[PDB]
């Protein structure tokens, strides 16, 4: 592995400049080998035609049509908040999280030493969801939620995939990340995104982008409980975030 | 890239049928609530 | 590179090499103007590595520690980069660069308000000083945490340039309980000097794991207690 | 490297005569309770 020998973050600022600027026939070009390549499903797209993309970027956070992925509306089934595939799954056993077959890491060192939140967690049930390249990459609340805090993490640009997810120590506890804990009907919810090489750009829908910059601290937003003014909800569905390159 | 969810404890029962590499797509059930809600 | 610059000065710095190691002592000694006559073995030749001297002992009676039980004594050797008031979670690094208080202790906010309007010293260590670190008053250690980083090299340049540079540089946060309060103790490392110790725990880093660590021991009445006196010896930088 | 100490408020006064750029030694004194 390369994993340690490139620099992860100038290729990660390379793709960002690429994917940010509207080079018309060149943009087409690289999102057409892209769909060819991954065997993206433009059929589910809002707008399946690749040229009505301006940049790269804008294809990547491309929206799907809303009946393509229909809402379980029961108010006891929580849903799938991101399009991919299960990495892992199951009880929080006391601290430890599984991350692949003998690897496993601390629910502490994943929300960045805070043992208040950890606390929430602790013999919980955590589920990591992978985002593969032809996937959406927009990410929905699995249920009703009022946002209470927001935690952005400084971290490396490791690639997440099968074979570091296999071989990395702990990836998702050392990866650039945006922590988001809401109260539920369900008790507190944490929805984390992790970044990844290339792939490093994290924004809410409530924020805007979080990273890029990299200023390299810890930055903790709060927000007051759903009674009270100036208080942010969702519903189940609604898209509460999404990565871009860059 | 990934997405992680942390749950409380006894507050939630994931679907029985996933598994590692089980396909996710927006709205298919993830979980279901320990206690029961009504519409 | 700064990282594998760091791995390999402490490759270097971690060998037996004779002639080359008293060789780079040597120079070292000659540039920076290091007083051996302080060191408790003044022969070069005495240094096995590098490191050995880096982390030189001092003679006993060089360092008298002040003892008024009412005085807090200077924790290291070398010269003041800042001092003063914490206005409210302001810290001042240099001319027109603050730091969060919050940003230092990582994001830690309970830990963080103990020390709101309080008061902070950012000693700077230079290569020719003594490079272990001593407790500036007697304390119970309740609380270390280790924070991944960057490895900036720390100097007045990069002070006086780089924002952020102790909350995003590579550190550990001591917390004791004392006689006049908590009492944070932060040992930041930089490019090539990035080995931290404490003597209760060793060498905290290399190697780097990319995570947070958080250790907690109980209050000073409790059994597994651990206490340091005023003047005593608490950790060090090395290279690597 | 560089060595950071915090105080908790009202519990300790600086030596007045430390500045940017002072030196230091180990046992000087930093500080007298309040």
């Amino acid at each position: 592995s390369l994993q340690y020998i490139l620099p992860k973050l100038w290729l990660t600022r390379l793709a960002g400049w690429g994917a940010s600027k509207r080079a018309g026939w060149l943009t087409k070009l690289v999102i057409d080998l892209f769909v060819k390549y991954y065997k993206v499903d433009m059929k589910e797209a809002q707008k399946p035609d690749t040229a009505s993309y301006r940049t790269f970027n804008e294809f990547f956070v491309r929206p799907l049509r809303d009946e393509v992925r229909p809402i379980d509306t029961d108010p006891n089934v929580l849903v799938m908040p991101a399009d991919g595939v299960i990495s892992q799954l199951g009880k929080i056993e006391e601290d430890k999280i599984l991350q692949a077959k003998g690897h496993n890491y601390s629910l502490e060192a994943l929300l960045a030493g805070n043992y208040l939140m950890a606390d929430l967690f602790r013999n919980g049930t955590f589920v990591t969801t992978y985002l593969s390249p032809r996937d959406y990459h927009r990410v929905h609340m699995p249920c009703n939620g009022i946002l209470r805090e927001m935690i952005y993490v400084p971290g490396d640009l490791f690639s997440v995939n099968h074979l570091t997810a296999q071989n990395v120590p702990n990836l998702f506890a050392r990866n650039e990340r945006v922590i988001c804990l809401f109260d539920t009907e369900f008790g507190p919810m944490a929805q984390i995104l992790v970044g990844a090489t290339i792939v490093g750009s994290i924004e809410t829908v409530w924020a805007g982008t979080i990273t890029p910059p990299r200023e390299g601290i810890i930055k903790r937003w709060t927000w007051p409980a759903g009674e009270n003014d100036g208080s942010v909800a969702l519903l189940k569905g609604q898209e509460m975030g999404r990565f871009k390159l860059g | 890239x990934t997405v992680i969810n942390l749950f409380a404890p006894g507050k939630v029962n994931l679907v029985e049928q996933l598994e590692s590499l089980s396909v996710t797509k927006i709205g298919q059930p993830l979980a279901v609530s320990t206690g029961h809600h009504h519409h």
